[PDB]
């Protein structure tokens, strides 16, 4: 209901509480070359070493992963110099807290 | 695991993450917002609430002639969100999705 | 320097300390708290201080005080 | 060939949530410690408060958010014309129940009279549109007469 | 198409997309902003200007005593931006790239 | 005999295609309800018939 | 090997596009409900909507 002379406004309000979830942090993991492609056997790691450096780039890469999954845990929450207490009593005008 | 595949621990503890996360609650229940700038204050609950309001567009008058009721609110507020996870699972979807 | 077994028990590797990330040798746990250094895991990280040597430890959270 | 797909994957996976990292480490630094006026970013209209919460690999946020409630609504005018010259409000909007004037602030009904304590002038009214009459309550008289 | 490729159609058609942006726009010409945050109120055009100037540090005397003058410039304005874009093709360059 | 490759592919084409979809709806429907203009266009002198 | 690498650039172009995407929402978001004091981020300027 529009008009050029006509204001509406509220009475009232009511507080409400939402809520959103965010991801941080994967599960570090890692895996081996020899280990894993070749059957702990030197038939195998000999014929893999014809291959050149394959492996050093990929557990370099998941040592990068893994780091900065680290560093993104620390950086989102340590963010107070240091750590404070409540009280032993609670009076905070009414407020409940204590969930 | 036994193949070639192995997990590490991540470096802080569920015990740790708690901890930061309830000194940071003390902070924000008791100092306001000073302790995110510099040292930390103190100032009572009730007074921080009547800044909050002075934020939007609202003088304190609003606040503490209401004050009491106010509380049944919020108190009422928390009293529904145990409900809405108490039951529901569709809440938590991308930390099972990842 | 200070070796790291990752995982496995020091029951049968070939100043000790069982740790939840694996097991170590080479370092000795003392009982304080200082900020970390060269993180291990588990809340569990080592050092170099005093006669000098590589001492391992749980995390400190920084300072702690009430108000 | 079958390890390097899997590292790739791996790679872009990793780089993409390291964007929620950040957009966390955002909000915990402006919802929490303190209170942030960009619409829609901490809770679903004007914002209070937060509380952080774990949880496995993740955070669970608590948005306290103001909301209004039912309204109601009146005649308005821009402006009012008292002794020649124009009058508008301090901070507040003109509303009337269609006897007498008020003004009030614009998030909450409260009426208040019109006084000079929270009025300016600005010129005459003769350029301004929508101008209406009525009169200035001067605070000052009443105490000018009481001697 | 023919070998092993298909494209399958967007969700939202093109007509409900321009449905969605009319009612932005309507919801911006005749309430403000007070359904962004909750129930749509309502309120003339001319003190929603002098409250947008208002909030960058003019007070409300520029606004109406210069509010014809002030209509034409945005007329003019509209009037150009056609003219920005009935014959020149390089500002839609980023969705061609697209 | 190759194994499991187009499973794969497929699941990131599929995941992809979802992706879009969530994006253009994100981007635009952000109102509750569709409003609609009053027939009448008083606007105090500004134009908006573009 | 062809497929593949087909595959691996549209990921690459998709996760690309989701940040347009992102900004294009906030810009959505902030500048027209309401009012952004963020300098140079809704006109070139003093912003009104
Ligand atoms: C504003 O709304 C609240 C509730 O939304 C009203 O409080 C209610 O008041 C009635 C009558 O006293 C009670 O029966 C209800 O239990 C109250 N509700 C709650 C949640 O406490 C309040 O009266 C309203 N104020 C105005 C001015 O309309
Ligand atoms: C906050 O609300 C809870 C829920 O009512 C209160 O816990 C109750 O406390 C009473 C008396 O202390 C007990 O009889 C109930 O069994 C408790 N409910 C539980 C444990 O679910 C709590 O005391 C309130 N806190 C404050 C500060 O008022
Ligand atoms: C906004 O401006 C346009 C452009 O002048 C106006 O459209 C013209 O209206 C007049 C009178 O109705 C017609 O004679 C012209 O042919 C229209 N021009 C075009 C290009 O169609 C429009 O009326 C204006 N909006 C108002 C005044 O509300
Ligand atoms: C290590 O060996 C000891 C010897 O008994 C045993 O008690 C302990 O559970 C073992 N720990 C692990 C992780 O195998
Ligand atoms: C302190 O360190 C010594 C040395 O290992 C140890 O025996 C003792 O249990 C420790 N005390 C506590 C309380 O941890
Ligand atoms: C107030 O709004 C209602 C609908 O919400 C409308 O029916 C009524 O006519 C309005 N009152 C005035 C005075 O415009
Ligand atoms: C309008 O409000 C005034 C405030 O006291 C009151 O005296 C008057 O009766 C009201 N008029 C109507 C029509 O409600
Ligand atoms: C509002 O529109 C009506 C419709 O004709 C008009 O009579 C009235 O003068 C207008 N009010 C103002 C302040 O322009
Ligand atoms: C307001 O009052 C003045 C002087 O009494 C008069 O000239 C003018 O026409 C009046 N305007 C209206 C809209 O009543």
């Amino acid at each position: 209901a529009y008009s050029n002379n006509s204001i509406a406004i509220p009475t009232n309000f009511t507080i409400s509480v939402t809520t959103e979830i965010l991801p941080v942090s994967m599960t570090k993991t890692s895996v081996d070359c020899t280990m894993y492609i070749c059957g702990d056997s030197t038939e195998c790691s000999n014929l893999l070493l014809q291959y050149g450096s394959f492996c050093t780039q990929l557990n370099r890469a998941l040592t990068g992963i893994a780091v900065e999954q680290d560093k993104n845990t620390q950086e989102v929450f340590a963010q107070v110099k240091q750590i404070y207490k409540t009280p032993p009593i609670k009076d905070f005008g009414g407020f409940n807290f204590s969930q | 695991k036994f193949n070639g595949l192995t997990v590490l621990p991540p470096l802080l503890t569920d015990e740790m993450i708690a901890q930061y996360t309830s000194a940071l609650l003390a902070g924000t229940i008791t100092s306001g917002w000073t302790f995110g700038a510099g040292a930390a204050l103190q100032i009572p609950f009730a007074m921080q609430m009547a800044y909050r309001f002075n934020g939007i567009g609202v003088t304190q008058n609003v606040l503490y002639e209401n004050q009491k009721l106010i509380a049944n609110q919020f108190n009422s507020a928390i009293g529904k969100i145990q409900d809405s996870l108490s039951s529901t699972a569709s809440a938590l979807g991308k930390l099972q999705n990842v | 320097v200070a070796v790291l077994y990752q995982g496995v028990n020091c029951t049968e590797v070939p100043n000790v300390f069982q740790t939840r990330a694996g097991c170590l040798i080479g370092a000795e746990h003392v009982n304080n708290s200082y900020e970390c250094d060269i993180p291990i895991g588990a809340g569990i990280c080592a050092s170099y201080q005093t006669s000098q040597s590589i001492i391992a430890y749980t995390m400190s959270l920084g300072a702690e005080n009430s108000v | 060939q079958s390890l390097q797909t899997y590292v790739t994957q791996q790679l872009i996976r990793a780089a993409e949530i390291r964007a929620s990292a950040n957009l966390a480490a955002t909000k915990m630094s402006e919802c929490v410690l303190g209170q942030s006026k960009r619409v829609d970013f901490c809770g679903k209209g004007y914002h209070l408060m937060s509380f952080p919460q774990s949880a496995p690999h993740g955070v669970v946020f608590l948005h306290v958010t103001y909301v209004p409630a039912q309204e109601k609504n009146f005649t308005t005018a821009p402006a009012i014309c008292h002794d020649g010259k124009a009058h508008f409000p301090r901070e507040g909007v003109f509303v009337s129940n269609g006897t007498h004037w008020f003004v009030t602030q614009r998030n909450f009904y409260e009426p208040q009279i019109i006084t000079t304590d929270n009025t300016f002038v600005s010129g005459n009214c003769d350029v301004v549109i929508g101008i209406v009459n009525n009169t200035v309550y001067d605070p000052l008289q009443p105490e000018l007469d009481s001697f």
